[PDB]
């Protein structure tokens, strides 16, 4: 029994141990009643204002489309404390947390972007912080490790299955399953099971919220589509949910391709992969022939999440959101292209959207269109692997 | 078949509680499992509860998170464990099989083509890990079509709604939980479950076998004691595998040991 629907057509589901169901229910609860509440959401308001920076800009890229009838806006969460869009979604999390009387947060992380944000809204409003992370993360990962430890969280490297996110999100609910008395579990994407896709996407609906009033303003109508990188699908729910009703409004979620679809060495569930049931959800998932649950690859760290949130799956389904997929190559040019000739170091992640962008433009450069590509994070954390690349390539 | 339901009338003329090990198929490898499994019985093992090797056990702490790594380590897949499941049945015509599920593995093929292969190798039943009541329903009603017991959770802070529920739908036995967490031997259960094992009595619910934690004799008394039908250890018969990989012989030797002494505990 729950207060909303788990399911978004038939993917999603709250596919947790019995022993973790109040601990959903619970939650649910709160998220319900905390949206009714005018006091939580001014204090939730003024965080995200004094705090993260709110509003975020809407830049116009003018040299990137020259002499193209694409128009190009870049939503910049890259600007937000922090540096990734994880920020605004924490800060709500632990608002909740702190409204259920608990005073302990898990967390879970691959590239350490929501760990790092974890540990930051942690820091600030007095909680303890621990946080889940796969040993081969946690050594390739080592300024977003240490950044965690400055802020006070402990970060506790996982050992077990892969030891990658999937394994950093099993032992996330192992924890859970003994402390949420205690602890509240701020899950880092819009997945796993309800009714954290519900959650995370309303904490992070601002995105598309100021977008559509920036671009009122600045362009007297909607885009054409808004465009968004899909690891587990959080920087995408938030950008696409204001527009969700706006049917003239296409939404499109860039999966990582990796070396390419066709190499299986990608990141591209939800278009090449098939529904199974994990992390509390039934979702597409990146999975053996036999149900193993198998790793996402991309050059982008953050786009790991060997799932997507169920929110996209359905969207996708009915054909209101289109998503398609970027290779290593296509987002590594994109980045390039961003930082020459505007003056923006783009994550990776969201390298892949700008990359989909710059196809749309380059393939029909006589197609009016108005497109907004949400800048999810910045890219400063990327420089040390695009060098290596560009090194490799004797580009350097 | 009615494999649980004869075990437990048999038990309840013996005035004794039932013993049920689990184990990992194919940990260390599938021939020592084998072994392994078949000393599990010959010292005196009621019913088994037996788990396929899958790549995110969330329900399992690391003794058991080992299990499965040395099982995939051997190149175990689903497809060998119910080779192993079907031989073991073939060699053992009574005893209860259990298996341990995740859903991704009971999904993955087609839920309704899972519980037929596992009523055409003869498991009894089937407790699917991260399958809660709520999402339960074409997993119980799949079992039942093909003579497969559904094993539901009772949390100790179960409401009566819940009790309700797991004594309805459930077949088999019932899963009485020790505690919260996940599994393993070094976390003791340390509420009193008689009032739950009441409950589950009065609304007709299959027999209640006590889960988590057990490591120890007393322990499967103490089940007993409180009106349970049995109790079920895992970690305890794993951690014997684990310190014993390098001596077979020991292994086994120590499982045989360990398994007679748990099983007298159960016995009026
Ligand atoms: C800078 C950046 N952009 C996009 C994403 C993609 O996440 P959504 O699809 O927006 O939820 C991530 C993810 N990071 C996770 C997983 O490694 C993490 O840090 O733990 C990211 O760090
Ligand atoms: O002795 P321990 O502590 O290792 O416990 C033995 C557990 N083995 S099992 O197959 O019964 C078992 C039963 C239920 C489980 O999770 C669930 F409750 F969520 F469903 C996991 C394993
Ligand atoms: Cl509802
Ligand atoms: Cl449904
Ligand atoms: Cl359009
Ligand atoms: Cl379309
Ligand atoms: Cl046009
Ligand atoms: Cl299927
Ligand atoms: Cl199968
Ligand atoms: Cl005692
Ligand atoms: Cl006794
Ligand atoms: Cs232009
Ligand atoms: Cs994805």
């Amino acid at each position: 029994t729950t207060l909303l629907n788990p399911y978004f057509g038939e993917f999603g589901g709250m596919y947790v141990p019995q022993i973790l169901m109040p601990a959903l229910n619970q939650l649910e609860e709160a998220f319900v009643s905390a949206q009714k509440d005018p006091e939580f959401q001014a204090q939730f308001a003024d965080l995200l204002k004094n705090y993260a920076g709110r509003p975020t800009a809407l830049t116009k890229c003018q040299n990137i489309t020259a002499g193209t009838r694409t128009t190009l806006y870049l939503k910049r969460e890259d600007l937000l404390h922090g540096g990734a869009h994880k920020t605004n979604q924490v800060l709500g999390q632990a608002l909740l947390a702190k409204r259920m009387g608990k005073s302990e947060i898990i967390a879970e992380t691959g590239a350490g972007q929501h760990g790092v944000a974890s540990a930051l809204a942690s820091a600030l409003l007095g909680l303890k912080c621990r946080i889940y992370m796969g040993a081969k993360d946690v050594e390739r990962q080592s300024p977003n490790v240490f950044r965690m430890r400055l802020m006070g969280a402990e970060v506790i490297p996982v050992h077990s299955g892969s030891a990658t996110l999937k394994d950093a999100c099993n032992e996330a609910l192992r924890d859970w399953s003994g402390s949420y008395e205690t602890a509240h579990y701020m899950l880092g994407t819009a997945a796993g099971p309800h009714p954290y896709p519900t959650i995370v996407r309303e904490f992070q609906r601002m995105i598309g919220e100021e977008t559509k009033a920036q671009i009122l303003d600045k362009e007297g109508r909607l885009p054409d589509a808004v465009i968004a990188c899909v690891g587990g699908g959080s920087n995408a729910i938030g950008m696409f949910a204001d527009f969700i009703n706006d049917t003239s409004v296409g939404l499109i979620g860039v999966e990582p391709g990796g070396h390419g679809i066709e190499t299986g060495e990608h990141g591209a569930p939800l278009k090449h992969g098939r529904v199974g049931i994990y992390f509390g959800m039934k979702a597409p998932m990146m999975q053996t022939a036999d149900g193993q649950i198998e790793e996402s690859y991309s050059i982008s760290a953050g786009l790991d999440f060997p799932s997507v949130g169920p929110q996209h799956a359905y969207l996708n389904s009915i054909g209101r959101a289109d998503y398609v997929s970027i290779t290593d190559d296509e987002a590594l040019e994109a980045f390039k292209t961003l930082c020459r000739h505007e003056g923006i170091i783009p994550a990776l992640e969201s390298s892949h959207a700008l990359a989909h962008a710059l196809k749309m433009m380059r393939e029909q450069p006589e197609k009016e269109q108005l497109l907004v590509v949400n800048l999810a994070g910045r890219g400063d954390k990327d420089i040390f692997t695009v060098h290596d690349i560009l090194k490799a390539r004797g580009e350097i | 078949m009615e494999r649980y339901e004869n075990l437990f009338a048999q038990l309840n003329d013996r005035r004794e509680g039932a013993f049920v090990p689990f184990v990992t198929l194919g940990d260390p490898g599938i021939e020592q499992s084998l072994k392994i499994i078949d000393t599990l019985i010959d010292a005196g093992a009621d019913a088994l509860e037996l788990g396929v090797p899958f790549s995110d056990p969330l329900a399992d702490g690391p003794t058991i998170q080992n299990a499965n790594l040395r099982a995939f380590a051997a190149g175990v897949t689903p497809a060998q464990c119910f080779e192993m499941l079907a031989l073991i049945r073939e060699k053992h015509p009574t005893i209860p099989i259990g298996l341990l599920m995740y859903a991704n593995l009971v999904f993955n093929n087609g839920i309704d083509a899972f519980y037929a292969r596992c009523e055409q190798v003869g498991v009894d039943s089937v407790l699917v890990a991260d399958v809660p009541v709520e999402e339960s329903a074409p997993f119980r009603q799949a079992a039942l079509r093909h003579n497969i017991a559904p094993i539901f959770i009772c949390p100790p802070n179960a409401d009566d709604d819940l009790l309700r529920q797991v004594a309805s739908y459930g077949r088999g036995y019932t899963y009485l939980l020790s505690r919260s967490g996940v599994t393993g031997a070094e976390n003791r259960g340390a509420l009193p479950l008689h009032h739950l094992i009441e409950k589950l009595k009065e609304y007709h619910a299959a027999p209640a076998l006590q889960g988590f934690g057990i490591s120890s004799p007393e322990q499967v008394s103490a089940a007993v004691r409180a009106g349970a039908a049995g109790a079920i250890s895992g970690s305890a018969i794993v951690k014997i595998i684990e310190k014993n990989l390098a001596s077979p012989k020991q292994m086994l030797a120590e499982l045989r040991s360990f398994v007679s002494a748990m099983k007298a505990a159960s016995r009026a």
